[PDB]
DNA sequence: CGCGCCCAGCTCCAGCTAATAAACTAAAAAC
DNA sequence: GTTTTTAGTTTATTGGGCGCG
């Protein structure tokens, strides 16, 4: 099926109350975070359903007449108009926009808050794989007051995960910090080996909160589950991730103009003189070499590309300093183990990753795909697990897949003469390179390809009069860097460069 | 690294020249085919089965490369003579078997069934003469790059010293090289003649190429040990250039090419009719459809956005399209190395960044950041862009730090839209798969045992003993052995995967026996059974 | 550096 | 300024040549 | 079945000087 995702937003008074005067309200980064999913699941063409409930709202709206609920969206695929309306509740004026649409304040019970979201589930035609509701709010105690509201709200968000329904709080910064153990505790689902440990800090940017969102909002999805053989008896199940997928710029689809409807594509092949649909088995494979005609069958020329069965073949243990940071040939992969498989590979696994910390090596590999295919040495990397400030993993426990290239793949560069610099060049470099000094964070720059594409979808489907012009941030900040380092280049241009360049 | 005799026009890209222009070569392949070429010892095979595997193993290899070269064929010692120099009685039993041409499948068959070893013996200069004349007469209208015979011989028999200055005249003048293969290795019981004629052939070669000439004189043995492997696929990547800018006031001239890449064969399967066994017989018709059919000329361009259908013709997509100003490499800053970590390395190549050709101010320029970085443990993030239309793009420019060549390595770097936030169960932080203490030591034996370096006279540099980087991709060695045996035994089925291949994809049989033992101890303290 | 019949 | 048009070097004369990005299809795997 | 991703292709273009709006 397709995965549901429903964002639950509070509106009690408090979500429109800055911490800090310059920051985002809780609200407003609420909103601003859903927008960006939204976005986020388009650029992906995602077929996933999203929905966006409010409650605290003096207004209502669903199904069932529960008072101070606001169902703003059904479950259903985003789209241009789902995020234009959720434009009109953006910064200080869509905060005045949604307080006179629907109100604000007003008393609400979780357990009636729930059910309308377990409802929009249940509406939902197609069938679903995953169910998922993401509250926002920074109150960490909604009925402290009310023992009967409280009660209601823990049987309810208990029946919610005994049905497969998840629970996740993002929570947002309340002054005094917000504490989860005195209400939300029994509320979010938790998974039975996190123990509280893998629980994200209150959210205070939306950066972060953006981020534990989207940590959330997707699943794994593994590109090839192998075998990962120490030898012919020894095997461990293993999942193969891509950490890193090019993103790009979905390929049109044919239109009728008349209709507006998507046309289906069927490719055939068939003889140009009887003109007979052409089965597999009526054509052959050639190949000239040599003034002559070599003819192979389809299966030849597959069995042709057979040398290991699919898989992971421990060839065994290189240390990290062999492998060369300028043999980089395609994207790396992500190993880890699959214990659903094989039982006991996630021990094994642990172990070898611990050892080849310890040991700064990595396990090389001869790497077979799929079936016919000739295989390729890889080294996996050990990779070490870690957490940011926010409690986000930043980097996943388990093996980097480093491909390593053949003979073939090396090329041979052109003779140059070996020209060094003077220590007094270097220097004047060296204070270049100090000045114009930053944080480098993978996830810094945005394609502006892709969103220039989509600033331009925008623009037809919601009938603009002009597309919204895309920043580019890969340029650099010119004025700024120049400015930054004054008289260096000057300097560093008397150093090299004759007046007669 | 290339050669410094290697020339930079084979990178740039121009019309029909450089990279463009057909590098092409001529070779004469000199063979003895004389009574004491058949001559051997009980135990080793005789100097023309050994010449016989030699020449094969070169035709095998240039009939799926794509060089282009033209190969040529001279025998001598055969009961035969026909030369274009033979006249009434001179330049006896030495055949042109092949003339200059293309090799093909023919060639080899008739390599294989067709010459056989002769009764006679001639003179090795002589068959030079002739195999010189091969070249002169023949490369005429033809471009070559380059011209080379190779002579394959015992040097058994006598011959006649009075043509060595117009053989090393002619050599000189039509720059062609030359190359000798017989059945002993250069410095011993070979005789008294075979000394005599090797005094000569090492006069000949010092003459045209000097001390170096001696390094030209090959055994058939090392000569198999060489060739028995296919052609590795080498390309020449195409120069680029264009100018690193550090703000809008210093500009660097550099000159990049592609260091590293997914090498593929560029001819491939032709779906052909089974019966025909021609292309043209096949075409593929793409029909559209709701079901209900439609044609070409009702169909307009379209993109989806989430569950809105949007209509957009390539024409208002091309003016709406972000514009970029082309072939664009510029610094955004820099950071430590240790910010930067390989698993984000993204893209297809990776370009080595050197100063523009002949400028020593931009390589002082370049030489400066090199080692400025290399010196800071910091990197670059630029935004690079290969022309006009090219999507730019955000990576990383490193310093390469050897003795031979400076430069900057560039691979790209991802774009937030590229990530993929997946979050996993901590393996560290388990209760329920943390080994146990024995279980942990096995694995540390085994990693021991199973290593693939050593180091060497205590110099503390480690010796790779399973390069891999070294090892050409089986796929294409695989595909080669394959069509050429299709092509000589059209009724065989297909052979299997050759030994030598296997055996070079597998580690050192050392490792193997090592790992074993601490792999048994493995499957006793790690329970493992399918779900 | 290869040549003739090696390169 | 940026666009399309049209010769480029090598053996009289038309045909050679090849890396490279970008667009494209077929096909395997996961779900 | 379905969708998602990739392996594996094919295809158009290249460089630069000159005249145009």
């Amino acid at each position: 099926g397709r995965d549901s995702l429903i964002f639950l937003v509070d509106a009690s008074k408090a979500m429109f109350e800055s911490q800090s005067e310059d920051e985002l309200t809780p609200f407003d980064m609420s909103i601003q975070c859903i927008q960006s999913v939204y976005i986020s699941k388009i650029i992906s063409s995602d077929r996933d359903l999203l929905a966006v409930v409010f409650y605290g709202t003096e207004k209502d709206k669903n199904s069932v007449n529960f008072k101070n609920i606001y169902v703003l969206q059904e479950l259903d695929n985003p789209g241009a108009k789902r995020i234009l309306e959720l434009d009109q509740f953006k910064g200080q004026q869509g905060q005045k926009r949604f307080q006179d649409m629907m109100g604000h304040g007003s008393d609400y019970s979780l357990s009636e808050v729930l059910w309308v979201c377990a409802n929009l589930f249940s509406d939902v035609q197609f069938k679903m794989s995953h169910k998922r509701i993401m509250l926002f709010t920074n109150e960490d105690n909604p009925h402290g007051n009310d023992s009967a509201k409280a009660s209601r709200a823990r049987t309810k968000a208990g029946d919610l995960r005994d049905t497969g329904i998840f629970l996740d709080l993002m929570h947002l910064k309340k002054p005094g910090g917000f504490d989860i153990s005195l209400f939300y505790r029994d509320i979010i689902s938790i998974a039975e080996d996190e123990d509280l440990r893998v629980h994200f800090e209150e959210s205070s940017k939306l950066e972060d909160l953006l981020r534990k969102v989207r940590a959330k909002e997707t699943r794994k999805r593994a590109l090839s589950r192998l075998k990962l053989k120490l030898n012919k008896d020894i095997v461990i199940s293993v999942g193969i991730y891509n950490l890193v997928q090019k993103a790009l710029k979905p390929p049109p689809i044919k239109l009728y103009r008349e209709t507006n409807e998507p046309v289906k594509t069927k490719t055939r092949t068939f003889n140009t003189s009887t003109g007979g649909l052409l089965l597999p088995s009526d054509t052959k494979r050639s190949q000239i070499y040599g003034s002559r005609q070599i003819i192979l069958e389809k299966e030849e020329t597959e069995e042709l590309k057979r040398f290991d069965d699919p898989g992971l073949m421990l060839m065994g243990f290189k240390p990290l300093v062999l492998l060369k940071k300028h043999h980089y040939l395609r994207p790396s992969l992500f190993v880890y183990p699959e214990e659903s498989l094989v039982i006991g590979s996630s021990t094994l696994f642990s172990a070898l990753l611990i050892k080849c910390l310890e040991k700064e090596v990595a396990a090389l590999c001869r790497y077979t795909p799929r079936r016919n295919i000739p295989p390729y040495f890889v080294a996996l990397v050990p990779q070490e697990e870690e957490l940011d400030d926010q409690k986000i993993q930043v980097t996943p426990p388990g093996f980097q897949l480093v491909f390593l290239p053949f003979a073939d793949d090396k090329r041979k560069m052109p003779f140059t003469e070996k020209i060094m610099a003077t220590p007094e060049q270097v220097g004047k470099m060296k204070a270049i390179v100090e000045k114009l000094r930053f944080t480098y964070r993978s996830d810094s720059f945005e394609n502006p390809v892709l969103q220039q594409h989509f600033r331009n979808l925008e623009a037809l489907a919601l009938d603009l009069m002009e597309p919204e012009q895309a920043v580019d941030l890969t340029l650099p900040k010119v004025e700024a860097m120049n400015k930054r380092l004054g008289s260096l280049v000057d300097e560093f241009k008397e150093l090299v460069y004759p007046p007669d360049y | 690294m290339h050669h410094h005799h290697h020339h930079h026009h084979h990178h740039e890209n121009l019309y029909f020249q450089g990279v463009r222009s057909g590098n092409k070569a001529a070779v004469v392949l000199c063979m003895d085919v004389g009574f004491t070429m058949s001559n051997s010892i009980p135990g080793i095979e005789s100097p023309f089965e050994q010449a016989k595997k030699v020449i094969t193993m070169f035709v095998q290899r240039q009939v799926f490369a794509e060089n282009k070269d033209e190969i040529a064929l001279v025998l001598f010692g055969t009961d035969g003579t026909d030369n274009p120099l033979s006249g009434g009685d001179q330049y006896q039993n030495i055949t042109v078997h092949r003339h200059l041409m293309l090799p093909d499948f023919d060639l080899l068959e008739d390599i294989e069934s067709k010459i056989q070893p002769g009764s006679q013996q001639a003179d090795f200069l002589d068959a030079l003469i002739v195999s010189m004349d091969v070249i002169q007469h023949e490369t005429i209208g033809k471009k070559f790059e380059k011209r080379h015979i190779e002579i394959f011989t015992d040097l058994s028999s006598r011959f006649s010293k009075s043509q060595l200055d117009i053989i090393i005249h002619s050599l000189k003048k039509c720059d062609i090289s030359l190359q000798f293969f017989l059945p002993f290795s250069l410095g011993k019981g070979i005789t008294e003649q075979q000394k005599e004629g090797l005094e000569i052939v090492k006069m000949v070669m010092i003459s045209l190429e000097g001390e170096d000439g001696l390094d030209e004189i090959y055994s058939f043995s090392e000569s198999l040990r060489k060739l028995c492997v296919f052609k590795k696929i080498e390309r020449h990547s195409i120069h680029w250039p264009c100018r690193l800018t550090i703000g809008s006031n210093l500009s660097i001239r550099i000159a990049a090419y592609k260091s590293i890449l997914q090498e593929r064969v560029k001819k491939t399967w032709t779906v052909v009719d089974a019966k025909t066994l021609k292309k043209e017989d096949i075409q593929k018709e793409t029909v559209y459809c709701l079901e209900t059919e439609v044609l070409k000329e009702d169909i307009i361009q379209g993109f989806r956005y989430g569950s809105d259908i949007v209509p957009f013709s390539k024409v208002d997509e091309e003016q709406m399209k972000y514009k970029s100003e082309g072939k664009c490499f510029s610094v955004l800053g820099f950071c430590k190395s240790s910010q930067v970590q390989r698993r984000f390395f993204m893209g297809n190549q990776v370009l080595k960044v050197f100063a523009a050709r002949d400028d020593e101010a931009a390589a002082v320029a370049l030489s400066s950041l090199i080692h400025a970085l290399d010196d800071l443990d910091m990197v670059a993030i630029v935004r690079y862009a290969y022309d006009k239309r090219a999507n730019p793009q955000v990576g990383v420019a490193f310093p390469h730090i050897k003795h031979n060549y400076e430069c900057l390595v560039y691979v790209q770097l991802p774009f937030m839209e590229d990530l993929r936030q997946y979050m996993f169960s901590s393996l560290k932080n388990s209760k329920k798969y943390a080994p146990t203490e024995a279980q942990l030591n096995a694995v540390d034996a085994l990693i021991d045992s199973m290593s693939l370096a050593k180091k060497d006279e205590k110099t503390d540099t480690l010796e790779d003993l399973f390069p891999t980087t070294k090892i050409p991709n089986p796929r294409f060695q695989r595909l080669f052995q394959c069509l050429l045996h299709r092509a000589l035994h059209p009724r065989e089925p297909l052979p299997p995967i050759q030994q030598h291949i296997w055996n070079m994809l597998n580690p050192p049989a050392e490792v193997t026996t090592k790992s074993q033992i601490p792999l048994s101890k493995i499957k006793t303290l790690f329970p493992l059974i399918e779900a | 550096k290869p040549r003739g019949l090696f390169s």
